[PDB]
RNA sequence: GGUCAAGAUAGUAAGGGUCCACGGUGGAUGCCCUGGCGCUGGAGCCGAUGAAGGACGCGAUUACCUGCGAAAAGCCCCGACGAGCUGGAGAUACGCUUUGACUCGGGGAUGUCCGAAUGGGGAAACCCACCUCGUAAGAGGUAUCCGCAAGGAUGGGAACUCAGGGAACUGAAACAUCUCAGUACCUGAAGGAGAAGAAAGAGAAUUCGAUUCCGUUAGUAGCGGCGAGCGAACCCGGAUCAGCCCAAACCGAAACGCUUGCGUUUCGGGGUUGUAGGACCAUCAAGCCGAAGUGGCUGGAAAGCUACACCUCAGAAGGUGAGAGUCCUGUAGGCGAACGAGCCUGAGUAGGUCGUUGUUCGUGAAACGAUGACUGAAUCCGCGCGGACCACCGCGCAAGGCUAAAUACUCCCAGUGACCGAUAGCGCAUAGUACCGUGAGGGAAAGGUGAAAAGAACCCCGGGAGGGGAGUGAAAGAGAACCUGAAACCGUGGACUUACAAGCAGUCAUGGCACCUUAUGCGUGUUAUGGCGUGCCUAUUGAAGCAUGAGCCGGCGACUUAGACCUGACGUGCGAGCUUAAGUUGAAAAACGGAGGCGGAGCGAAAGCGAGUCCGAAUAG
RNA sequence: GGACCGAACCGGUGCCUGCUGAAACAGUCUCGGAUGAGUUGUGUUUAGGAGUGAAAAGCUAACCGAACCUGGAGAUAGCUAG
RNA sequence: CAAGUGAUCUACCGAAGCUAUGGAUUCAACUCGCGAAGCGAGUUGUCUGGUAGGGGAGCGUUCAGUCCGCGGAGAAGCCAUACCGGAAGGAGUGGUGGAGCCGACUGAAGUGCGGAUGCCGGCAUGAGUAACGAUAAAAGAAGUGAGAAUCUUCUUCGCCGUAAGGACAAGGGUUCCUGGGGAAGGGUCGUCCGCCCAGGGAAAGUCGGGACCUAAGGUGAGGCCGAACGGCGCAGCCGAUGGACAG
RNA sequence: UAUAGGGUGUGACGCCUGCCCGGUGCCGGAAGGUCAAGUGGAGCGGUGCAAGCUGCGAAAUGAAGCCCCGGUGAACGGCGGCUAAGGUAGCGAAAUUCCUUGUCGGGUAAGUUCCGACCUGCACGAAAGGCGUAACGAUCUGGGCGCUGUCUCAACGAGGGACUCGGUGAAAUUGAAUUGGCUGUAAAGAUGCGGCCUACCCGUAGCAGGACGAAAAGACCCCGUGGAG
């Protein structure tokens, strides 16, 4: 069944970080990662939003509403930013979080 | 490499089919019986073809000795007569119009009725 | 194809004859003449072998052919500096062109990049050249003459 | 205008017909890949420490699959990765995780019951025991066969290997010999291969030098109801290449052998052969690092267009709203682990007779090997062989063993493809399932919303099903009976038409009516009347035939592939000369390789002679 | 008492009916046996040129002058179709 | 009152035979571009029914290399069509469709369907026909429900009664009970059901079996045979259809 | 364990069971003929100088078996033509008889059947048994009584279908169909060709003459250098 993301199951951004669209509508959006699907290549964000009417069950809900909801991208929202816009990034050095590496572009860090 | 039919066949039927048009029953809308249909209509085409020009000759010829007949002539009369002037050499469809044009063919009965006396 | 024995009644059962279910008029059987495994390799005469390839020089040297003089200067194996040389050779962005020599380096600038089809020395044939403009050809064994 | 008369003609459609228009059925065709297929290469045994294959269970919730095994979608240690995870599953709730989860590489530990099953029985997964340890709960033992004992064997395995056994259809245009064919099949033994192997040989150079496999000799030499047909080897070219150990004469026993310094099985030394020797006496697994693009434009959306610009040892490839070198994932290059893979020399022998058989070997002049019954020797001026047999000449040393590599196969893995792409391709886009059979056994079809569920809250008719709006979306001309959506087949509406008529259904001709987007002489559709007119195919002397075949449409559906084969035509390269095969080296491609094959001389039964040769005593063919 | 009549039971005589059946062997009516060479249950044994058979070439899992399944195997097809 | 018939004379009809006009093919000759035949031709003469069969030129489908390019302002496929070519066939335009694709040259084929009582699948005709599965009948009232000839209740009626009642073994496998449901199965319906969903129900010292026994038969250490696999066979062991055994 | 067991044919019971051992089988005989391997090894040949090594092979002898002799029938068998024998009893126009419906008689108005006689037995006959036989028989054959829808000869009535309405709704078959009669012609039996006649369109209930109607690639027949028992 058409198999599933090809980029070796690798998110290329943390839940964490601020990030910004740079395709389709919302192009250069920008927000935060509220959620990261990296297996299936899925993106939460403030960006997009999408009005889902969930079908009444009157689960608390007789008749039912339309609630107002992010609908997830895939890497399609560009990773992080520093120089206001996107960037290809590189990983770097050791800090006094000497266990870790971190991230910059033609730049600093993250 | 396989290669099936896929287009072609398709393409054919449709050819025929559409020779079809007001063939009745299964005759324009079945393909075996169109095109089997097609085979004696290819029979009745050429021959006919053929066969008009003996048409239209019997219905002139009809229509020449009426009017050889409505003088007193007879087409094997006024058709020789004719040919024993100087040749006339007027073909058989337009010996008939002018069976539409009475004044004149009277004048050739009379120009084949003395070639004959 | 992996199917039975013998399927019914040879006779009255008012069907069609048929005996079994693996033939190439049953869907889901057999293919009558399908391919098989197979050669397709001959070896075509020797002789017709080097004159092709020495027309196919030939045909280049009417129009179109060049010869590299024992050497070009490619900084280290940068590819840019291949650009720059070829550039300065008259090789623009545009004709396709075939490359053979012997140095590691100078192939190392083999970025096909509607460029830049690559040989060894012995690597020639009729295809690669001919499925080129021009030819590149590495000038020193490109004319160093046999026996 | 009115009546009467005579005559001519119109419209009506129960229904039907041709054409058009709009739908429905159905799922062809196009696109696509979630799946196959082949070739190449890699890798190749599991099990009494329990295999292969199963049963029954393990989940908050579980029917199916996966994973696991009462410690049960899991437990412990190490390495990797560094924010997620909470299996497919598309499901809410409980939660776990920088103290490094999850996933990946490696080890340990747990591992019910059945199955070689093996405490005993048994209708597989169940029923019944006994012995020891234990407070019980629980743990351990209890099959036969080799061994003193360590220890080993039972079973399983696609194809491959060896072996015991071993068909017929079929060809011979019938059929016994012969062939199919030592094929199919059964059975045994084993491994990652096996087999075979180190000349009592091949063979006619006083040459070679284990075995195997490839080319070649060669359809030669031969075998053959001398029919059908079967069919070698030597030389020569390559892949690969090693040969090593025993029993024996002779020493030291030691035990049991006997009239007295010896002889049957043992243990060291010693000794291992033919140009006779020995004796005794002078890198790959997890993974990390990785160059380079911005503006404008059409768009629902850009990767497309355009303007300038960059990298390149990296333009392989996938992904991303349509096609991205520079947005993501990326062997171009680079690095990388705890700790994990790689005097003697062989007797019931050689030899023989009887019955047979292998090898080209069909009893043929039949050697030789191999044997089932009976018999039965020599040993270095010794023994076997050179295709009845003899002599000479020549090649070998049986009657003891072991032995890598070149060879085969594909359950498994990776890469590739003038292979497939949903009637194709494996039977399966997954199922040996559903279904059929007591059984062995047989055995399906089946794919597609959208980029993203944003999967249609709300409203209307309806019990529902179904639908109409609204809303999301580029699009609902995508709405879950969800890409396209042909044809048969069913319907609605419209044009032109049909109720005096005889019909292979068409064809020609003309009139009428209707419409004008390859299209106003032009047609196009329909129609009335006239003429003409015996479906198709097959099979046949002869088919409308009351002779075969077929309900209709769609898709599947039949002159191919092979071999240094043969013989022709055309074309190309060399040309009195022409070309390689097996293989070796390089492969983003080819080159090498004269072993060998074909021209080159013919006549003959053959010797053989040779522009000549055969018959034959020289004249003839 | 391989005696009689006759239910159960075992059977299958003649007619009709059924014949794309109610049923791939039946139904109503009628008829044979009915203490015997009888009927029947469970367990079990004999099979393919083989078994069985108060004997028809019967039966051997709904069509037995040699069962079924798989395989040789795409047997062979001077024949018919295409 | 020849449209009968013997002789005789003419005029006309009458075929795809002959002819006129136009044009194409086959072969032959004559002319030319070339540098070589022969290609493209142009002119005249000429030829041109056809089954098996020989020969020649070609059309179309998939796949491959190369070129040229098209495509969301819309590819292929599908549909209509009066255009074009000598044929196979090809193009224009409009409609659908929603992402891949023409043309040219060369190469390779699983390459061209009406037939095979061919194959798979779909849909027709017979036809709203035959049938609705024992000739043991059914009637009314009341109830429920969106909807009842068919479900429930009441009262009658008819049918079996060595059964068409009842209890078991075999076999089946939750079909049992309750509460719901109503697509499909039910030969019609359906509110019902042996159908769908969920939950519950099944209790043994004494009944049957096992921890007891042996029959036919099976199996079998040792033992007797046998190309293999395997065949026999004493004791023993297994095996109820029978023996033993407390409600 | 011979009063048993196997095989074979006959088939309660009664009277019985004839002629033919040439051929074949079986049983027994044994002077002679014949007959394998083996024993025997006269002699013939190759090769070698030789010793020797070697190919072939004759008489005699050598079993069973067959030729030869005898017997054998509830052994296979035979019992006739205008051979070894040629039908003893019984029965006979028959489950056998061709000519045939033989001839006579019985039964009936009338008897190709059936009963009885005869014999001229195409082609009866004695354990593949002959001829009888009470009783038995869903046996087959011919008569009689009784009774009746079997019939002259059909009627009336019943129920279940068939018919009409509402529900559910098949099948075999189907080249396509705008699918008449006569006569003629055609591969010789015409809706479909020719001539002539007849006939407005469409159904429903019914009948079975045609559509060489449907079903099974004729089971007869021939063919195949086909198959099987
Ligand atoms: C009527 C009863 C059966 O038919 C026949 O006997 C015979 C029918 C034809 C007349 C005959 O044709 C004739 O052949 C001749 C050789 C030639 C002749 N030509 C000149 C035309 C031809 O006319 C045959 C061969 C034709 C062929 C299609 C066939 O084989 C038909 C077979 C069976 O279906 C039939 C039955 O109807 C089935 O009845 C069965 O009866 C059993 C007792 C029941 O238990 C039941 O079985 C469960 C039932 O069903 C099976
Ligand atoms: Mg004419
Ligand atoms: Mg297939
Ligand atoms: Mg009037
Ligand atoms: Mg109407
Ligand atoms: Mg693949
Ligand atoms: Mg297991
Ligand atoms: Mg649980
Ligand atoms: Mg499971
Ligand atoms: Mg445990
Ligand atoms: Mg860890
Ligand atoms: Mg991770
Ligand atoms: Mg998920
Ligand atoms: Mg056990
Ligand atoms: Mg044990
Ligand atoms: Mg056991
Ligand atoms: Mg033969
Ligand atoms: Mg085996
Ligand atoms: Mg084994
Ligand atoms: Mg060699
Ligand atoms: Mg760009
Ligand atoms: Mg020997
Ligand atoms: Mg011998
Ligand atoms: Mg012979
Ligand atoms: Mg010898
Ligand atoms: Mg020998
Ligand atoms: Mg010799
Ligand atoms: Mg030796
Ligand atoms: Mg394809
Ligand atoms: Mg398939
Ligand atoms: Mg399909
Ligand atoms: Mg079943
Ligand atoms: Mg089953
Ligand atoms: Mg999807
Ligand atoms: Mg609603
Ligand atoms: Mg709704
Ligand atoms: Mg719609
Ligand atoms: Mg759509
Ligand atoms: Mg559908
Ligand atoms: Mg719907
Ligand atoms: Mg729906
Ligand atoms: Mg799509
Ligand atoms: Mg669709
Ligand atoms: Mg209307
Ligand atoms: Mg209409
Ligand atoms: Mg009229
Ligand atoms: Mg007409
Ligand atoms: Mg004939
Ligand atoms: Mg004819
Ligand atoms: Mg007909
Ligand atoms: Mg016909
Ligand atoms: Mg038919
Ligand atoms: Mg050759
Ligand atoms: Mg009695
Ligand atoms: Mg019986
Ligand atoms: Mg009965
Ligand atoms: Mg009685
Ligand atoms: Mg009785
Ligand atoms: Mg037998
Ligand atoms: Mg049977
Ligand atoms: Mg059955
Ligand atoms: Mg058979
Ligand atoms: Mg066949
Ligand atoms: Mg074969
Ligand atoms: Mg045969
Ligand atoms: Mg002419
Ligand atoms: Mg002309
Ligand atoms: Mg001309
Ligand atoms: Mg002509
Ligand atoms: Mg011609
Ligand atoms: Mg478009
Ligand atoms: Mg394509
Ligand atoms: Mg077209
Ligand atoms: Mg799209
Ligand atoms: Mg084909
Ligand atoms: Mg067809
Ligand atoms: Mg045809
Ligand atoms: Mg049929
Ligand atoms: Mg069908
Ligand atoms: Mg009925
Ligand atoms: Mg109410
Ligand atoms: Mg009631
Ligand atoms: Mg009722
Ligand atoms: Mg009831
Ligand atoms: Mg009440
Ligand atoms: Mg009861
Ligand atoms: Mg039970
Ligand atoms: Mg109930
Ligand atoms: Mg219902
Ligand atoms: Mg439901
Ligand atoms: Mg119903
Ligand atoms: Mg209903
Ligand atoms: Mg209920
Ligand atoms: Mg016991
Ligand atoms: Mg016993
Ligand atoms: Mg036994
Ligand atoms: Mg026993
Ligand atoms: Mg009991
Ligand atoms: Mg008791
Ligand atoms: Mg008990
Ligand atoms: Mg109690
Ligand atoms: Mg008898
Ligand atoms: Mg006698
Ligand atoms: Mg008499
Ligand atoms: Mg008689
Ligand atoms: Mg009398
Ligand atoms: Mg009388
Ligand atoms: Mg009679
Ligand atoms: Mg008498
Ligand atoms: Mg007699
Ligand atoms: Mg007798
Ligand atoms: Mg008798
Ligand atoms: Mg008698
Ligand atoms: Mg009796
Ligand atoms: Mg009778
Ligand atoms: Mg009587
Ligand atoms: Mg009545
Ligand atoms: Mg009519
Ligand atoms: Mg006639
Ligand atoms: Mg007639
Ligand atoms: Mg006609
Ligand atoms: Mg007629
Ligand atoms: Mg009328
Ligand atoms: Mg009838
Ligand atoms: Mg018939
Ligand atoms: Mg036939
Ligand atoms: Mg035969």
């Amino acid at each position: 069944p058409s198999a599933g993301s090809h980029h070796n199951d690798k998110l290329h951004f943390k839940k964490g970080d601020t990030v910004i669209v740079l395709s389709g509508k919302h192009k250069g959006q920008t927000g935060k990662v509220l959620l990261a699907l990296p297996r299936d290549q899925k993106v939460v964000v403030e960006g997009v939003n999408v009005i889902t009417k969930n079908v009444k069950p009157s689960m608390t809900n007789p008749q039912g509403g339309q609630e107002q909801r992010e609908l997830a991208l895939h890497a399609s929202k560009v990773a992080l930013v520093d120089p206001e816009t996107g960037k290809a990034t590189r990983v770097r050095k050791q800090i006094v979080d000497g266990k870790k590496v971190r991230v910059a572009v033609a730049s600093g860090k993250t | 490499p396989r290669a099936k039919t896929g287009i072609v066949r398709r393409r054919r039927h449709k050819k025929v089919l559409k020779r079809a048009k007001g063939f009745w029953g299964s005759r324009s809308k079945q393909y075996r019986n169109a095109f089997q249909t097609l085979l004696n209509a290819a029979t009745y085409e050429y021959r006919d073809r053929r066969n008009k020009k003996r048409d239209f000759r019997r219905l002139w010829i009809q229509r020449i000795n009426a009017g050889a007949r409505l003088h007193g002539m007879n087409y094997s009369t006024f058709i020789n007569g004719l040919k024993r002037a100087n040749i006339d050499l007027n073909r058989k469809v337009l010996a008939d119009i002018a069976a539409r044009e009475p004044e004149a063919f009277k004048a050739l009965v009379d120009a084949s009725r003395n070639a004959r006396q | 194809s992996k199917t039975g024995r013998k399927m019914y009644g040879q006779k009255g059962t008012g069907n069609a004859r048929h005996g079994d279910r693996s033939v190439p008029t049953f869907v889901g059987g057999g293919v009558a003449f399908g391919p098989k495994p197979r050669s397709y390799d001959y070896t075509l005469p020797r002789q017709v072998r080097q004159l092709g390839l020495a027309m196919a020089i030939a045909s280049r040297q009417e129009g179109g052919k060049l010869v590299a003089v024992d050497g070009f200067d490619i900084a280290d194996a940068k590819t840019k500096n291949f650009i720059s040389w070829a550039k300065q050779n008259g090789l623009d962005g545009t004709e396709k062109v075939l490359l053979v020599t012997d140095d590691e380096n100078t192939r190392r600038a083999a970025r096909n990049v509607s460029w830049v089809s690559v040989l060894p020395v012995a690597g020639v044939n009729v295809y690669d050249i001919l499925r080129h403009d021009r030819l590149v050809i590495d000038a020193a064994a490109l004319e160093i003459v046999e026996e």
